[PDB]
């Protein structure tokens, strides 16, 4: 019961979801075919919140597949753990966007949903508890921010109390791989503010330096970054599918969250993280892991942690440990880091446990953050968003294809008044 | 004196970070013209969560007020009576009830506010 | 002759619950089968075919720990009507538990009582096991008190309720789900129990040597708790005590039924022997903050009344001596209108050890449960976190769009002010 | 019964103890193990199930010689409460275990105290046992002595001193750690005995044949006099004498309570033969400089107040003949005042050989605990070499850096500049 | 618990400290991997006061190695004993000091020292109990007296309550392998009077005597000169790791021996010290062990020590011997050297006595000088900065680097009171 169903989205979400439904199959012992395999019985316990129950003991992943191009879903198809997927699923136009927002919405978003709706309208009702629905996608291309935001503004009108967790690769500070990302990313977040319950913000420029310093690698391809990624969007939903001590799901990591109406916009975090050959040279304990966490070069969002205060605090661990080891460490690094928690919310700290690690690991964490320290990453899209808007340069791709200027004087006023928020309602303490 | 062991505390468990830098750094040249008395202690909300409220120091048995907080301790007041532990930054609970050379941190009592 | 059945509301409930109905079994030689190879008919109503199950509904929102339940080691012993799920949990929302879900199967739940409640005829008392920590065991509660409170009225009701610690927290609305049930729980309970989580840690370590334990750990320690307040009602005794009875000597006022228990010794199976355990050693023993299980100190305070819960081979002349040795002492110091406030119960059993636990084998034991003015500090506490997170009004608009009024928040701080100074009014002296 | 506790502060004191708690336990038959194949009731609290352990609170601030007790012969005797450890020692520093770490486990040394003193009713008397070397020796035993006298005041205290030697010296600030602790143990010590670590060399080495010592033999010669002072409690004698009796006849004013020790027979077993051990030749032997343990000569000064305690198979005529002939000897001169200073105790029982020891197995023994004048010299000692270490202030930084003034320091030796003229106060005859 | 980081600088420290972890490791009985070989369980007792404890058995050292190249950084890492360090700990930089205390306190060195001192800041929380710091440096070098001295004006800014003994390998009387090494000591010893508690001063003309004369030896290579240095340094602390009858400690050893707060410089010495096939000429005994010590032809510092006086004496034994022998002959030296100890100290011989010896002897002395005989020392590199200060040599290398003139006005009138107070204070007698 309680099932998700994962819409899919853009080049991105698409390449992530290719790598997510290969961590998903080998927790629960899933082949290519479709077929059981694992050794638990404990993994077929609550194999209907992913996974669909066909004809002779196959499972189908409960996904749904949106592109515009059919570029990214013929690499999928093609690929490994590609014939898993149903063939009704794959949606796909032939236009393409082509890095355009006011394509992705109007032009040919708004031509296109009717394709996808109803194989959402399929999906639910093969739900017996409809439970939430999680995207994938990201703020910089087209399609996963022009897309997306359109299907947003389509299942909270047609499924309003559900929760709605999307994944938005936010854009790195220093390296642009988009010219209109200050474009692509604004008129996403006016979006995104008003319709999700919980956005897992993730940058890049911070991946890479994980992938550097503390895994140690010398060549990331988007095959090691996704990896990461993937290894942390299972963290937040196996306390639902597998008995804990303390057990959490997706609204207990909402509604212990989310403060403000609008404030819910988290950055993930994910230990232990080894080496090849330095895997040997750290101890496996409570107050190791822990302490990996709550520094600031292992956080996957670009942004500094000292820059700004937490607010509230996740802390889902996997793995079989003691509770008292837990409930030590979640005080010490509350001591020492007491100078950044804020005042008026006091003992800030969510906790819960799995019993089942990751499949090789012993003992794992999974950090969903929630701070001011992201005022400055919305401070940097609405400064280049400024630049760009005095000159009006890239405009006329976006006003020919039906958009008006003063939406994009909606937009600036929006995002700057949500970035006094973090600054008004942040240090407000009596 | 015991300067070091209140400045080291004052960065690192009580304003620690660049969201207070401009609170430690205008509380460093407040005590610049003091320092010269012979112990400063620290005030500290909770033991649970050790954070700054006030900085004082003690004259050679009256306690003066300087930077918010109350003026004048006494024994009734405050609850704890520590001491900073530098190897691991946390707070030693001495069990002497009154004041010391050696104690820094204190933590008041909620029936005093 | 006599019998109580058992509620077990929460995830905190259910897996306490699965702790006592390990530990009943084994003081009887009950199989967790439902086998065995006259006095323990008071929790088992039993078939005509041989068989005994218990008295336990395990109502639950969420299907997860119910699922361990029906596939753990005691399948068999349950009757599978009583093993209640539900869709989706209250999920720390308390309009989610009270209003929202709950309302669904609360008609399945109090049938379901309905007929257990006239399977015999010396109906007790009801033994309800929750949390204030989530939506479920402060949510649901809360609304089951309600039913049972016009249905039966007349009776005891007894609330195992695990508190939320002032240092661990596994939670972050854990005080908009304790002010929300006391408007609720207060005037319709009779003997609320508090157990603080992290006050058992110090006990697991200190006195133990235990230094990594686990839940699984914590609730042995509160299945013996509650297997010497009903050990009277499962076995012979020189002074018996019964679950009417503690309505009387403990609740001095309409308010303040808040005791706080105690249990000694607990000590290692290594630490079982250099010492005597005499009864004069094992009353002190409970008497200091070393052995507390709510983290507040004892010597603030006051004890109001006070109860003893001895049992195995007790000499009673020894508890005269020990108690007599109490009172003239300088820390404890009792309330002055109260003349004396003790309430002693010999039973005739040993406490069971059970099978890889923590506690070694004794021979005598003690469940002190004490109606002491020192709770008032653990209740100033749980204002000011809603003096502090209701000023910005954070975490409101997950409660006023499911079925809740926000003017609500600003009534029922009134109802813990009122509670507040009661203590203080209790605590202090009628001079003249 | 009659009970007496036994602190031990201090390595020197730990291991005098672990010499000590092994003789206890073979002059009853007890085993390592706590257990024998109802005089004995005096240091060992038994438990209901059969095993004795011991009366006994070994406090250290460094952990190495307390694993050494956990890991030894005697690992499974003692109650592990007891074996108090700390973090890091005082080392050699007196406000360092005075102010700064002795302050920490104060509490956890008195209230495991607390718990020792309410296990029978005829508390009798105090054992610290402690040197005036290290850190912990006299600087966490001040403090333990003004603790206990406001605990209990009334009672009985003995100390047990490993005297700082007048030559050989393992120490740099020895006479620092002195004359600090004398300032505060001299207002609440009552009988304070000093070892002196020299003069056992000088007896090991000429009396025994031994040219090769360890601290594992200088500590049996400690650990029979210390059984020879409790063995009128541990058994039944003629003429008893006890730990009040003590107090009475040795202290002639509120100062001046420094006896030293004197044992014989210390023959060797090869010796053993070759002489016949009557009670009028090791009488003598006591009276000789060549078995004082204390590095000073006896004929320089006068005695104030001898006392002999007799034990094994000793005739009361030939005692009343060998004090008939000592009082009529030239060189042996009393004070004036005192018309006859001795006090004699005869018991019954033999002191019992150690496996791999020393001593031969004699028929008697004496412990001479002579209060005399010429202990005066031995504190004319230490003031000298505390003026010389103070007119440069050396070491003084350690000291203040510490909690400790150092106006302090011209006072503590005020304290011994009148305990030094008290002796040649008392010990100049009185005319007229 | 009492745990010790052991710091490592400099080209010198850094090969000290990779035989000085070869000792440590065969008295505790690890191997090349960090695992445990050892007989006697009485080496894992206080296994615990230099390793931290890994996974699977595994000991790494509390070792941090500070270079400004990676020429040593890569011989060690390559040679033997070099895959037991932690890889997080080899903070190295890259431009090189170059033999210039301007260059490795200003330049290079007040760069990259942030990123040393988080590793400390790591390894003092992996500690139950903060006992000391014990780094390992020379004086004429750039990096070991120009980072090091730095280190020293950090931690004591944050630890400033524990013992932080050094080892500083002195330049030698005659010969000299430094150019302008009468500049990296004196601006360095300005920075270890202050801040310093005590201070192992070795020469290296010393050191080559002994290998020609007591152990006779034709080449002494640098593998057998620290190879009778690392035999002291683990002579220190074998009384704290390990149970005696009398213990000290490295407090212990710091309380009785300094009796002013700026006298602390040591002067250290090991016996017995046979030969290859002299060893069946003498009995190994405690009267013969002791006269071995006290003469002039056995310390480690080139120093005549019937020139000047000791102060204090500390003569840590070792192995399993009788306390009166000790107690006798401690006596029995002072008998005759007794015009060359103080006055106005009397019984200045602090001993103690282990029962460990070291493996493969019977017993061992390491002896802990402390004397007057260190004003020649200092009054020898005080008048090599007097004549090289007149005519200014050497002068724009450090001007250059960020240091005024100044500083050696106020660095030599430092030393030349230093020696005043070993003569000041030395004939003081009442
Ligand atoms: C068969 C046998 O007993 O051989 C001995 C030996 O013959 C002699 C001659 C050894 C030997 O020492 C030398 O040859 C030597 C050469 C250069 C520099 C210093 C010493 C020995 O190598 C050294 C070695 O010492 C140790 O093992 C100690 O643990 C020592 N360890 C090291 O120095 C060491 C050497 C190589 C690799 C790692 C460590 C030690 C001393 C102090 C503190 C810690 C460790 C010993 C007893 C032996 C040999 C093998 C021949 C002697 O030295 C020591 C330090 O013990 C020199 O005079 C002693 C007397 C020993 O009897
Ligand atoms: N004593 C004890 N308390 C427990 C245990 N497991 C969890 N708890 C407590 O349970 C509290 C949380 O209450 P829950 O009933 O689980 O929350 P809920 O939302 O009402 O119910 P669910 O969401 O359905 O689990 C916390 O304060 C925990 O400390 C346990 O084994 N023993
Ligand atoms: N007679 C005797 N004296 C001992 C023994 N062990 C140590 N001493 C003496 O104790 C003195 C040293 O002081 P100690 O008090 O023991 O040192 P400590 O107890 O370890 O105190 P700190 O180390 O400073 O905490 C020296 O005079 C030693 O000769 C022993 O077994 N017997
Ligand atoms: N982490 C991650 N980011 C990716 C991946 N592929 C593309 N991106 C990022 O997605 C952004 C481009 O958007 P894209 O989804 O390709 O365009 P769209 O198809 O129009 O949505 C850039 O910031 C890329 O770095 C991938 O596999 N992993
Ligand atoms: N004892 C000893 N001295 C050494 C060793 N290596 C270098 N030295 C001495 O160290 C001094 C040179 O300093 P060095 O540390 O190499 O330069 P730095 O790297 O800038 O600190 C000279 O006096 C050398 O004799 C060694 O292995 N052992
Ligand atoms: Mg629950
Ligand atoms: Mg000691």
């Amino acid at each position: 019961m309680r099932e998700i169903v994962h819409i899919q989205a853009g080049q991105c979400g698409n390449q992530i979801g290719a790598k997510f439904w290969e961590v998903i199959s080998d927790e629960h012992g899933i082949d290519p075919t479709g077929t059981y395999h694992g050794d638990s019985d404990l993994q077929l316990d609550r194999i209907s919140v992913y996974y669909n129950e066909a004809t002779g003991g196959k499972y189908v992943p409960r996904a749904i597949l949106v592109d515009l191009e059919p570029g990214t879903m013929d690499s999928v198809r093609s690929g490994p753990f590609g014939q898993i997927f149903r063939p009704d699923n794959f949606v796909f136009g032939q236009s393409g966007a082509g890095n355009n927002w006011a394509k992705g919405h109007y032009t040919e978003g708004a031509e296109l949903v009717d394709s996808v709706l109803d194989v959402v309208r399929k999906e639910a009702e093969s739900c017996d508890c409809l439970q939430g629905f999680q995207l994938t996608h990201s703020l910089g291309g087209g399609t996963g921010s022009g897309m997306g935001t359109l299907l947003i503004s389509k299942i909270r009108e047609e499924y309003p109390d559900r929760i709605m967790n999307t994944f938005s690769v936010v854009p790195s500070p220093k390296v642009s791989d988009t010219v209109v990302e200050p474009y692509n990313a604004t008129l996403s977040v006016h979006q995104l503010v008003e319709n999700t319950d919980e956005t897992y913000c993730i940058d890049n420029e911070a991946l890479y330096d994980i992938c550097f310093r503390t895994l140690k690698l010398t060549t990331p391809t988007y095959g090691d970054l996704n990896h990461l990624v993937s290894a942390t969007m299972s963290g937040v939903t196996t306390c639902l599918r597998f008995p804990g001590q303390l057990n959490a799901d997706l609204r207990k990591l909402a509604v212990n969250m989310v403060p403000f109406p609008r404030l819910h916009f988290f950055m993930p975090g994910f230990a232990p993280l080894t080496s090849r050959g330095s895997q040997q040279y750290r101890a496996l304990t409570v107050p190791e892991l822990t302490q990996q966490v709550f520094d600031a070069k292992n956080m996957m969002a670009a942004c500094d942690p000292r820059h700004g205060r937490y607010l509230t605090v996740a802390a889902v661990f996997r793995g079989r440990m003691s509770m008292k080891e837990v409930d030590e460490q979640m005080l010490n690094v509350q001591n020492k880091n007491s100078s950044y928690f804020v005042e008026w919310i006091p003992n800030n700290v969510k906790t819960a446990v799995c019993d089942i690690p990751p499949r090789g690991l012993k003992m794992a964490v999974t950090f969903i953050g929630n701070s001011t320290a992201i005022q400055e990453l919305f401070k940097r899209i609405s400064e280049q968003f400024t630049a760009m808007f005095r000159r009006k340069a890239f405009l006329h791709w976006y006003t020919g294809e039906g958009m008006d200027e003063m939406e994009f004087t909606e937009a600036e006023s929006n995002m700057n008044d949500l970035v006094s928020e973090y600054q008004q309602y942040q240090d407000a303490t009596a | 004196t015991n300067k070091l062991l209140i400045k080291n505390a004052l960065i690192h468990l009580t304003l620690a970070g660049e969201v207070n830098k401009k609170e430690r750094e205008d509380v460093f040249e407040a005590m610049k013209e003091y320092e010269d008395t012979n112990q400063m202690i620290i005030l500290v909300r909770e033991v649970n969560v050790p954070a700054f409220r006030a900085l004082y120091v003690v004259v050679t048995i009256l306690v003066k007020k300087i930077i918010k907080g109350p003026k004048f301790l006494t024994e009734d007041v405050v609850d704890v009576f520590c001491r900073y532990d530098s190897g691991g930054k946390k707070l030693s609970k001495l069990s002497s009830r009154t004041f010391g050379v050696t104690t820094d941190v204190v933590v008041l009592k909620s029936a005093a506010i | 002759m006599r019998e109580c059945i058992s509620i077990h509301v929460g995830q905190a409930g259910v897996q306490i619950g699965n702790a006592c109905w390990e530990l009943y079994c084994l003081e009887h030689g009950i199989q967790p089968d439902g086998q065995m190879p006259d006095s323990f008919n008071t929790f088992f109503s039993e078939t005509g075919a041989g068989k005994h199950v218990p008295r336990a509904v395990f109502v639950d929102l969420e299907p997860t720990v119910i699922d361990e339940v029906r596939t753990g080691t005691y399948r068999q012993l349950f009757h599978p009507e009583q093993l209640i799920t539900g869709k989706e949990d209250a999920a720390n929302n308390y309009a989610r538990g009270h209003y929202t879900i709950g309302k669904e199967i609360i008609d399945l739940v109090l049938d379901r009582i309905r007929k257990l409640a006239d399977q015999c005829t010396g109906l007790q008392g009801f033994l309800v096991f929750h949390s204030f920590g989530g939506g479920t065991g402060s949510g649901f509660t809360s609304l089951l008190m309600e039913r049972l409170s016009v249905d039966y009225g007349k009776k005891s009701k007894l609330e195992f309720s695990i508190y939320p610690a002032p240092q661990v927290s596994t939670a972050v609305v854990e005080p908009y789900n304790s002010i929300l049930t006391t408007h609720t729980t207060l005037e319709h309970s009779d003997c609320a129990f508090m157990v603080d989580n992290e006050a058992i840690y110090d006990i697991c370590r200190r006195n133990l040597d235990i230094e990594r334990p686990t839940y699984t750990n914590l609730n042995r320690l509160i299945s013996q708790i509650v297997s010497s307040i009903t050990a009277s009602l499962r076995f012979d005794g020189a002074l018996n005590v019964d679950l009417t009875e503690f309505q009387t000597n403990l609740v001095p006022y309409p308010r303040i039924h808040f005791p706080l228990a105690t249990y000694a010794p607990v000590i290692s199976a290594e630490k079982a022997y250099h010492e005597q355990l005499s009864v004069a050693e094992i009353t002190n023993a409970c008497f200091e903050p070393a052995n507390q299980m709510v983290k507040c100190d004892p010597r603030h305070g006051k004890y109001m009344a006070c109860c003893l819960l001895y049992r195995g081979d007790v000499v009673p002349k020894d508890v005269n001596a020990a108690i007599a040795t109490i009172k003239t002492k300088r820390s404890i110091q009792f309330v002055d209108w109260c003349p004396t406030g003790f309430k002693v119960g010999i039973n005739y059993q040993p406490p069971t050890v059970v099978p890889g636990g923590d506690l070694a084998k004794v021979q005598r034991a003690v469940c002190m449960l004490s109606n002491t003015t020192a709770i008032a500090e653990a209740w100033a506490r749980l204002d000011h976190k809603f003096d502090l997170m209701y000023a910005k009004r954070a975490f409101v608009h997950w409660y006023v769009g499911e079925g809740m009024e926000e003017g609500e928040f600003s009534e029922a701080r009134e109802d813990m002010a009122a509670l507040e100074k009661d203590y203080e009014e209790v605590g202090v002296d009628s001079v003249e």
